């Protein structure tokens, strides 16, 4: 009934 | 690291060839659903899953965005190192013990993919046999290589030989297995 | 020519231990098949493995909201889900098909291999063992590895490499979670 | 959505303000969020959490243990603290959010010494006049307007220097207005000093 | 914090708009939300890294874009009445906590012939209210606006004060029954009673009215209500 989730990436700061 | 359960909640893929990414879970070496990113669909891998298990594919394309973002910034950073080309092993066997007359699986196991671009056919007395075919998303590994299992729903009988044509980059020519009852 | 290719992969892998004990999350960042950086719950900041790293790992633990998030998914991650594989995977059982077999046909007094084969069965754990007239044999079996089927299960062979003797009763004994009691299989040479 | 607030609530000016929030359906990987609108502006975020409680510079958050209700404490509650207080949850996975009614906070100031009155104030370019009621206790209501009447709604004043807090409601009209004709519409006390 | 420009914004039906936000330096994401008084805080399409990421349910005519650094800007084309609403952008470093900005309040307009801007009134306080309370409480009123895009200020000898000041938070409609009616605001401003009395001291009521740019046609013969500051003083008196 309950969405899971998985791992959440950092984004890398080459901006 | 030794545990008695290991879980990839997110194995997460995205490559420049094509593009193409790919997002999945797995529990014990075993998919649990895969998210069609066109389609944006969860496919769980077990009617279990399907009834009381939910994920959201909007998750994973927030995710692939991140992975296509940091590839970018890499690349720079590693002066555009390219990928290795690995060479890969295919298995071939059976699902069950062949009975001639009683309905099997050809079950066929490529190994150490690398990168992860790959096809998969089944050949029936050299033709190319399409109907009742299936297989699996990339499923990683401890040393981040890909393998995929691919499935043919067959009759065994003496009319018939299959062989598993696996074409890759570090394959010089078509990789042919046989099998035979 | 071989088209090039640049992969990226992430792998948020947690780590079960002793039913919820022990959990560790450790998150991987890689670049083709070079693991450059990595959180480890155990380490609890982001951490560089090669000279790719410190640059992603210095700036994602100073930004303090995803150095809080990360540690979080130790519990909205790892231990949130283990909930639901208790009520769904780690209950799944699926009982064996256990199957003797000769590799050539059967003659009296000649060389002969049995392939005791245990098939569509979860989860892993599996134990095979040959006997002959209640005696365990430890000398000519040779067992495959586990082999997986992809499917969410298993399969094993375990080969036997004999001689029939008239009156000779091979047992295949299986023990499996799904299982209440050890099973076995018979095979006796033809008279 | 997966949040229940009550519409309004009062409280207390330098006093701390416990706003209630009720999420039984909430999941183990849903955080609990908070935020606030003051009137012809944008939300502000305030404090977040998962498990237990979570203090920052602007508020308190305390999380039961279920987790199936949660409370934002304002330690003291500043006049400026009046505002629409938004109890949410959130994945945290970079998903939308998603508002849902908010609860109407107002604080009301301590008048330590009530004195009401209604004065009337000439216009500095003039015949137009103006009438104020200022003065009066937090309890008292301004109530509403007449047509060709027109009364606005209580006002907060804090004049800093002095440490002086008190209320105020503006009624004008372009007419036969007259001072103690303009606010027979509210329960103003019997105190109320009309002056000649 | 998060910078919306511009702040208000007035438009005829069929006009097309481009909204700014500048994100808090060093956040990735970008998200657009439209916040209306019926339908609350509707979600419009989230950015990061040039590209749309997730999307909302408006339609086609809602657009957006990231520029590369971060900095975001939305359009929407053929304006209708009923997109008149507070856009609000809300930044995150990536995915965690969306701060938001002050939104651009868009208005969309059928014509501009009902847009006017506000007369200043400053009206002095009571003698009575000075000899009983030593205090002294001056009020302006800003009437007669369309619409209520206004931001009232106190200038006590060329200077801003906050302190004694409380403004209306909401303008009142002077024809409550009228859909095109325009609005009314009050403000008040309490001293020391013998700081009034000071004839050097000198107060302004102040009244910035965002109305029509110089981009908008006028066919009208009155003066173009333009954006424009309109203010009323008023000085001690002993
Ligand atoms: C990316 O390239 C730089 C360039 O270094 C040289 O590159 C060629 C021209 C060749 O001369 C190589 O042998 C050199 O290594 C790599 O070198 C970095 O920067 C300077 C040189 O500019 C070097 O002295 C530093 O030691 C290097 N810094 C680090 C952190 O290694 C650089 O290593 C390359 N990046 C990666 C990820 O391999
Ligand atoms: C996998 O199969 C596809 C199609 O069977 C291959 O794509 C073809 O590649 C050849 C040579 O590169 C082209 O001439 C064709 O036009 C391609 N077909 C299409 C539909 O685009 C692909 O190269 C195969 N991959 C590998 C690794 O062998
Ligand atoms: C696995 O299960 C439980 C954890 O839930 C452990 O039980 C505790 O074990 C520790 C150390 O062995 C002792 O304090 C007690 O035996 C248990 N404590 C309780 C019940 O409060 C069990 O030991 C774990 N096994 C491991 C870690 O090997």
């Amino acid at each position: 009934g309950q969405v899971e989730l998985g791992g959440g990436p950092g984004a890398e700061s080459c901006q | 690291i030794v545990a008695d359960h290991v879980a990839s909640y997110g194995v997460n893929l995205y490559q420049s060839y094509g593009p193409s990414g790919q997002y999945s879970h797995e529990f014990d070496g075993d998919e649990e659903f895969y998210v069609d990113l066109e389609r944006k669909e969860t496919v769980w891998q077990l009617p279990l899953f399907r009834r009381f298990r939910r994920f959201d594919p909007q998750f994973a394309l927030t995710n692939i965005a991140v992975l296509k973002h940091n590839l970018n910034c890499v690349i720079k950073r590693s002066n555009s190192t390219a990928a290795t080309n690995e060479v890969p092993e295919v298995t071939v066997f059976s699902k069950s013990p062949v009975t001639l007359g009683q309905p099997n699986t050809l079950i066929c196991l490529v190994d150490n993919i690398f990168p992860p671009v790959v096809n998969i056919t089944w050949l029936s007395n050299g033709h190319s046999v399409t109907e009742g075919v299936s297989e699996t998303s990339f499923l990683s590994k401890s040393d981040h290589s890909f393998f995929k299992i691919s499935y043919l729903t067959f009759l065994p009988s003496a009319d018939e030989i299959y062989d598993c044509k696996v074409e890759h980059w570090g394959l010089d020519e078509p990789l042919l297995k046989h099998w035979e009852p | 020519d071989s088209p090039e290719d640049f992969v990226y992969q992430f792998k948020g892998m947690c780590y079960f231990t002793n039913g919820t004990e022990r959990v560790r999350l450790v998150t991987r960042y890689i670049y083709n098949r070079e693991e450059y950086a990595r959180f480890d719950s155990d380490v609890g900041v982001y951490r560089a493995v090669t000279p790719l790293g410190p640059p992603a790992a210095e700036y994602w633990n100073s930004q303090k909201e995803v150095l809080e998030r990360t540690r979080a998914e130790l519990d909205t991650v790892c231990r949130h889900n283990y909930q639901l594989e208790l009520r769904t995977t780690l209950q799944r059982r699926v009982e064996p098909t256990v199957t003797i077999s000769p590799s050539r046909t059967e003659a009296l007094n000649h060389h002969n291999l049995l392939v005791c084969s245990v098939t569509d069965f979860y989860p892993a754990q599996i134990k095979v063992r040959w006997f002959r007239n209640d005696q365990e044999e430890t000398t000519g079996v040779v067992s495959t590895p586990l082999i997986r089927n992809g499917d969410w299960t298993f399969q094993i062979l375990v080969m036997l490499e004999m001689t029939p003797q008239r009156g000779d009763v091979y047992t295949c004994h299986v023990e499996h979670p799904s299982l209440q009691n050890p099973i076995i299989v018979e095979w006796r040479a033809q008279s | 959505m997966k949040t229940t607030q009550p519409p309004s609530m009062d409280c207390a000016e330098g006093r701390a303000a416990n706003l209630p929030c009720n999420h039984s359906t909430i999941s183990g990987n849903e955080y609990v969020y908070w935020y606030r609108q003051i009137h012809s502006q944008g939300p502000q975020y305030i404090i977040h959490g998962l498990k237990n409680n979570e203090t920052n510079e602007m508020a308190s958050l305390i999380i039961t243990e279920d987790r199936k209700s949660s409370t934002l404490i304002l330690p003291h509650a500043t006049l400026r603290d009046t505002a629409v207080y938004y109890c949410i949850v959130s994945h945290n996975a970079g998903n939308m959010l998603t508002f849902g009614g908010g609860t109407r906070l107002m604080v009301k100031p301590h008048i330590q010494n009530p004195d009401p009155a209604v004065y009337q104030l000439r216009d500095s370019k003039s015949d137009k006049s103006v009438c104020l009621f200022t003065d009066f206790d937090s309890q008292t209501n301004v109530s509403q307007s007449d047509s060709d009447v027109y009364i606005t709604d209580k006002c907060v004043l804090d004049m800093r220097s002095m440490d002086f807090k008190s209320n105020s409601a503006v009624a004008w009209s372009n007419k036969d207005f007259a001072c103690a004709n303009a606010f027979n519409n509210s329960i103003i006390p019997e105190d109320t000093f009309f002056p000649s | 914090g998060v910078t919306q420009t511009p702040r208000y914004l007035i438009k005829t039906r069929g006009q097309q708009v481009t909204l700014s936000c500048s994100p808090i330096s060093g956040h990735r994401s970008v998200s657009w939300y439209q916040q209306t008084p019926g339908q609350g805080l509707q979600f419009l399409f989230e950015y990061f890294s040039e590209t749309q990421r997730n999307k909302g349910n408006f339609p086609g005519r809602f657009s957006g874009r990231q520029f590369s650094n971060s900095r975001s800007e939305m359009n929407v084309s053929t304006l209708e009445l009923g997109d008149s609403a507070l856009y609000l952008c809300a930044s995150s470093l990536e995915r965690e906590t969306q701060y938001f900005g002050p939104g651009t309040r868009l208005l969309v307009l059928e014509d501009l012939k009902n847009v006017f801007p506000p007369e200043v009134a400053v009206f002095e306080p009571s003698e009575a209210e000075i000899s009983h309370t030593q205090k002294a409480t001056l009020v302006c009123l800003a009437t007669g606006f369309f619409p209520d895009h206004v931001e009232l200020s106190w200038w006590v000898n060329g200077k801003e004060v906050h302190s004694g000041v409380c403004t209306d938070p909401q303008p009142l409609k002077e024809q409550p029954a009228l859909n095109d009616s325009r609005y009314a605001l009050s403000s008040r401003l309490r001293v020391s009673a013998t700081f009034w009395q000071n004839p050097r001291n000198h107060f302004r009521c102040q009244v910035q009215f965002y109305g029509l740019s110089e981009n908008d046609e006028w066919t009208q013969d009155r003066a173009k209500p333009v954006t424009q500051i309109v203010s009323a003083e008023a000085w001690g008196r002993a």
